[PDB]
RNA sequence: AUGAGG
RNA sequence: AGUAAGGUCAGCUAAAUAAGCUAUCGGGCCCAUACCCCGAAAAUGUUGGUUAUACCCUUCCCGUACUACCA
RNA sequence: CCCCACUAUGCUUAGCCCUAAACCUCAACAGUUAAAUCAACAAAACUGCUCGCCAGAACACUACGAGCCACAGCUUAAAACUCAAAGGACCUGGCGGUGCUUCAUAUCCCUCUAGAGGAGCCUGUUCUGUAAUCGAUAAACCCCGAUCAACCUCACCACCUCUUGCUCAGCCUAUAUACCGCCAUCUUCAGCAAACCCUGAUGAAGGCUACAAAGUAAGCGCAAGUACCCACGUAAAGACGUUAGGUCAAGGUGUAGCCCAUGAGGUGGCAAGAAAUGGGCUACAUUUUCUACCCCAGAAAACUACGAUAGCCCUUAUGAAACUUAAGGGUCGAAGGUGGAUUUAGCAGUAAACUGAGAGUAGAGUGCUUAGUUGAACAGGGCCCUGAAGCGCGUACACACCGCCCGUCACCCUCCUCAAGUAUACUUCAAAGG
RNA sequence: GAUUAACCUUUAGCAAUAAACGAAAGUUUAACUAAGCUAUACUAACCCCAGGGUUGGUCAAUUUCGUGCCAGCCACCGCGGUCACAC
RNA sequence: AAUAGGUUUGGUCCUAGCCUUUCUAUUAGCUCUUAGUAAGAUUACACAUGCAAGCAUCCCCGUUCCAGUGAGUUCACCCUCUAAAUC
């Protein structure tokens, strides 16, 4: 439980530097004249910390109500302890609640947040090529109608992109779009390798019942946004010179060509086809405007790319998550040792396998708490 | 017996045939090339004899002919 | 014409 | 910057009774799939005007095409 | 691949090219038929002597070097990386769009009779839908578990309630891929096989000739008996095995899981149709429809005909409960005008048509089981098509043709080669001369 | 010191032997002799003190659990997919 | 390659490779009590410091030996002839 987790001496040691680093700033806002630019910084620092020590205070409180508690009972005598004693057991147990929900809070407040709470998901399964027969191709259509059935659970919407059909009523590989809130947060665990193991009842694997071991693959992505190019003229640099070729006098005296050069990106655009100025600037423009729409789309595309690099984070495109073993029907996580019996309400879409993202997103979290008191336990020493 | 053995090789020689012909004028090149050092090693093997036995330039009247050629 | 996997 | 010309079943073409083929759906054939067989469904870029409409004109839009020369 | 037209080429002269399954894959000469003849197969086994050649597979009839009238060539011929096999010859079985011969009797084709696929309705299933079962789900699922679901059944759903609980607990929770039980299927088959003997040089394996040549065989199945109306027919029977065939939901049980519940009780509710389909029923009528009759009749006979067992309304039966189940009446008179590709069944009291009864229920099916009546047509050819048997042939299949397997593109990895230029490093000079 | 998978003391004596020198008594010698360090090897011993590897077959030898084609093992053949003599 | 063994396949027979079993030497892991003896940088890469050749009536002699290394490499053995050296 939670209360072991706080039990060890990493946590205890780190919100015990917290709460002295909390009161060294109060102490140095109030008497030590400080700059203003290093005010600030310290006061979105105490900010910060605000929540994380008031939080602790109140667990530091809620331990001496405990330590109280058990020693008057102590100090108690037989002839009345028995009405004193229920009455104490209540006020303990309402305490050990309080403290529960004190050590969920503190975990809570703990754990950061993610860019892409709301982004739409473009999901993709495709039928890993591991085996015979089409149990592959098979249990994709069955993942796929699974992710279809979970977006009208939570009322989102699901807008079919790709499908492809196999040749024995399976899936090759099919993409679509899921619009909603919280998309991309309860889906992005489920990207990586499904395994199933099942005995074929139904498709060109079903002439022989014997059990066989298929995979696939589900990718999860953000979809991005558009991608509109608005040139401003106090970026663009507008030089003008004479253009080069066998044009007589005109050229020799009249600045036709027009050379762009966009300042952000560094990009040069030169046009010196037409005889007219203005003829090639728009042209110049035109050109210097595709070329940068191609840049805000390798722009954009690069932020997607880099948005999650920084974050310290396991490549989820090739990894088997959970097995579906159809012979003892029960849907296994590895990532999280959960599982889940009754495949075909799993397969379903619906409680049970909301259930199984819950379970994801609780060990994730209690994984994250972890991650920092490791990383703050370098740190302090 | 079977012509397990012999399918084998029908196939890389096929194959190889194929090679050949998508690529003969790459390796025409590359042929080019080693002729080229190849007369010129030889031109080099022969100067080396004169001028070991102490003559300073290859006899009179002589000339090394481009045997590798057509 | 094609099909077989633990 | 000018001018020409094209916009038709999902797709591609033919005709303006808007058809054929593929695709599509349903059935049969086959242990199954495909081929195959039977049957069904499916469209005039758009605007307005052309007795009234369509193949026309025209409004608008997408794409295509040629020209932009000499000192 | 088949057909037609035509060129290089096949011919001649001269000069090239120097390859082949250039294989009789079996070296030249001199001998032998004796011993141990001899892995197998093929074309019997060896001696003397000499030459050529070979040392795991693949890379490789390749790279590089070299030689060549060769220049997309030939000859000579590697290495790294990789694999634990590759290969030769067989055994048995399967399979063959494999040969010959003989056949199939509701059966393979031709043929014979009535149907299905079209319509309405009834009843299943797949999909979709719903808070709302499960199983069957090519032949061998689809009026299937059900000789049956308004409540109950019931295992499902929502809500509520109980905790040593009807049980010296329980679970219709998972596993039919642990099983018993009871079956499907080949089977509309005739084979399976203990214990011995013999053959192949004492190998996987094989075992027959009747004017007979190594087979003998208990047991099982077929057969024989028995049931029904005969000795006929129909039932029944139908081995070993095949499909990890069906059934943890008849029951029981192995393993694993649940025990404030994945268990138990009560209330209410679910069982629908966008669509598609299987089976069946009733019809599209004149060999019919209605009535009388149970076979000498009178009418009807196309928008008031034929045709709903559907809809609506009413009544009645059963029940505590009926818009729901059934029967009856009224009303209504729809589609349907003999059905596309395709497909089922039947060899005689059979098909077809018609009429009763029974199982099960309080009631409830157009379903299932069963008795009786009227009562046919074709049955002759053929091996063309499909399949079976006998004797052969082939086989790279053995998970056994639903087998196996080949190459390009795409994908990833390793190693190597080639390559303009450049860089770095190494080797050589005096072993000479004035 | 660097480098390599490779890692001995910044001791003692000319007493023995060998070498150099002298006629000789003798002298010099990191040669050598006698020690120091180290399971590399051999031999021997020890009241108390034993570890390392292996245990599917080849090939001597596994109980109970955990794990569930995952984590991992193997010289060859291979084992691991919720009854593992192979982790 | 032996007294051999495992492995090609549905299976047999033949051929064949790879591997196992035996004996040493280094290095690594883990482990380590004594005594005696034997042996001992990976590197022809770079080296701080000390020492390793003196003797002796002066001249001579010795320091060309011993010790070390394995870079290079058919100068090593037999025969003929014949310096130096010892007697
Ligand atoms: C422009 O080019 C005009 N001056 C002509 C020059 S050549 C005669
Ligand atoms: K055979
Ligand atoms: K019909
Ligand atoms: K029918
Ligand atoms: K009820
Ligand atoms: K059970
Ligand atoms: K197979
Ligand atoms: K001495
Ligand atoms: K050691
Ligand atoms: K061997
Ligand atoms: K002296
Ligand atoms: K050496
Ligand atoms: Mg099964
Ligand atoms: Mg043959
Ligand atoms: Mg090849
Ligand atoms: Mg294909
Ligand atoms: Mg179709
Ligand atoms: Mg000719
Ligand atoms: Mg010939
Ligand atoms: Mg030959
Ligand atoms: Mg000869
Ligand atoms: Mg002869
Ligand atoms: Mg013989
Ligand atoms: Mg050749
Ligand atoms: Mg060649
Ligand atoms: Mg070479
Ligand atoms: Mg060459
Ligand atoms: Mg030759
Ligand atoms: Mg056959
Ligand atoms: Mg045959
Ligand atoms: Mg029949
Ligand atoms: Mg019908
Ligand atoms: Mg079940
Ligand atoms: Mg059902
Ligand atoms: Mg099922
Ligand atoms: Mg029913
Ligand atoms: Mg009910
Ligand atoms: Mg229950
Ligand atoms: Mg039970
Ligand atoms: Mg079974
Ligand atoms: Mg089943
Ligand atoms: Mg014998
Ligand atoms: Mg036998
Ligand atoms: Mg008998
Ligand atoms: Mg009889
Ligand atoms: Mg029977
Ligand atoms: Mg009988
Ligand atoms: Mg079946
Ligand atoms: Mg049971
Ligand atoms: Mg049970
Ligand atoms: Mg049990
Ligand atoms: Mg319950
Ligand atoms: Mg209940
Ligand atoms: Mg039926
Ligand atoms: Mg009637
Ligand atoms: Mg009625
Ligand atoms: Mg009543
Ligand atoms: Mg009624
Ligand atoms: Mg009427
Ligand atoms: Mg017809
Ligand atoms: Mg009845
Ligand atoms: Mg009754
Ligand atoms: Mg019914
Ligand atoms: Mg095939
Ligand atoms: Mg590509
Ligand atoms: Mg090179
Ligand atoms: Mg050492
Ligand atoms: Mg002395
Ligand atoms: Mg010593
Ligand atoms: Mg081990
Ligand atoms: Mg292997
Ligand atoms: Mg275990
Ligand atoms: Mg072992
Ligand atoms: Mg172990
Ligand atoms: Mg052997
Ligand atoms: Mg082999
Ligand atoms: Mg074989
Ligand atoms: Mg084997
Ligand atoms: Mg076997
Ligand atoms: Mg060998
Ligand atoms: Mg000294
Ligand atoms: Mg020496
Ligand atoms: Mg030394
Ligand atoms: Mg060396
Ligand atoms: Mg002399």
């Amino acid at each position: 439980d939670t209360k072991m987790l706080w039990k060890h001496k990493a946590l205890q040691k780190y919100m015990e530097n917290l709460s002295k680093e909390y009161q060294t700033l109060e102490q140095c806002l109030q008497h030590i004249p400080v700059n203003e630019e290093n005010r600030r910084s310290l006061n979105r620092r105490h900010a910060e910390l605000a929540p994380l020590a008031a939080i602790y205070q109140e667990i530091q409180e809620t331990e001496q109500a405990i330590e109280e508690l058990e020693s008057m009972c102590k100090s108690l005598n037989k002839q009345d302890e028995k009405q004193l004693q229920e009455l104490a057991l209540e006020e303990r147990q309402t305490i050990d609640q309080k403290i529960n929900m004190l050590y969920n809070e503190l975990f809570q407040s703990l754990v950061p947040k993610e860019k892409y709470d709301k982004n739409d998901v473009i999901l993709e399964v495709t039928a890993g090529r591991t085996t015979g027969g089409d149990i592959c191709q098979q249990f994709t259509r069955e993942i796929f109608d699974m992710y279809q059935n979970y977006s009208c659970y939570k009322h989102w919407q699901f807008e079919l992109l790709n499908y492809t059909p196999a040749d024995y009523g399976g899936l090759h590989h099919a993409a679509a779009r899921i619009s909603g809130d919280g998309v991309y947060k309860h889906l992005k665990y489920e990207g990586g390798i499904h395994r199933v193991q099942r005995i074929p009842e139904v498709g060109l694997s079903s002439r022989m019942q014997r059990i066989h071991t298929g995979t696939m693959s589900v990718i999860v992505l953000p979809q991005p946004d558009e991608v509109d190019v608005k040139l401003d003229p106090k970026d663009l640099r507008i030089d003008t010179f004479r253009a080069k070729g066998a044009a007589a006098q005109h050229v020799n005296k009249t600045d036709s060509a027009v050379r762009l050069v966009h300042i952000p990106t560094g990009l040069v655009v030169e046009c010196q086809q037409e005889r007219s100025q203005i003829k090639n600037k728009e042209i110049a423009f035109r050109v210097l405007r595709a070329r940068l729409y191609q840049q805000i789309i390798e722009k954009d595309k690069r932020q997607q790319q880099s948005a999650r690099k920084l974050q310290v984070g396991t490549r989820a495109q090739s990894e088997r998550i959970r097995t579906y073993n159809f012979t003892q029907d029960r849907v296994s996580d590895h990532r999280i040792a959960y599982e889940v019996r009754d495949i075909k309400e799993f397969l379903c879409g619906g409680k049970g396998l909301d259930q199984l993202i819950q379970r994801l997103l609780q060990s994730a979290d209690e994984e994250a708490i972890a991650e920092l008191l490791d990383e703050h336990l370098k740190s302090a020493k | 017996k079977n012509v397990l053995k012999i399918r084998r090789r029908k196939m890389n020689h096929h194959k190889y045939r194929k090679l050949v012909k998508k690529t003969r004028f790459l390796r025409r090149k590359v042929q080019e090339g080693r002729l080229r050092r190849k007369q010129i090693k030889f031109e080099k093997d022969l100067r080396r004899i004169w001028l070991k036995a102490g003559l300073k330039e290859a006899p009179e009247g002589w000339q090394t002919p481009k045997i590798y050629l057509r």
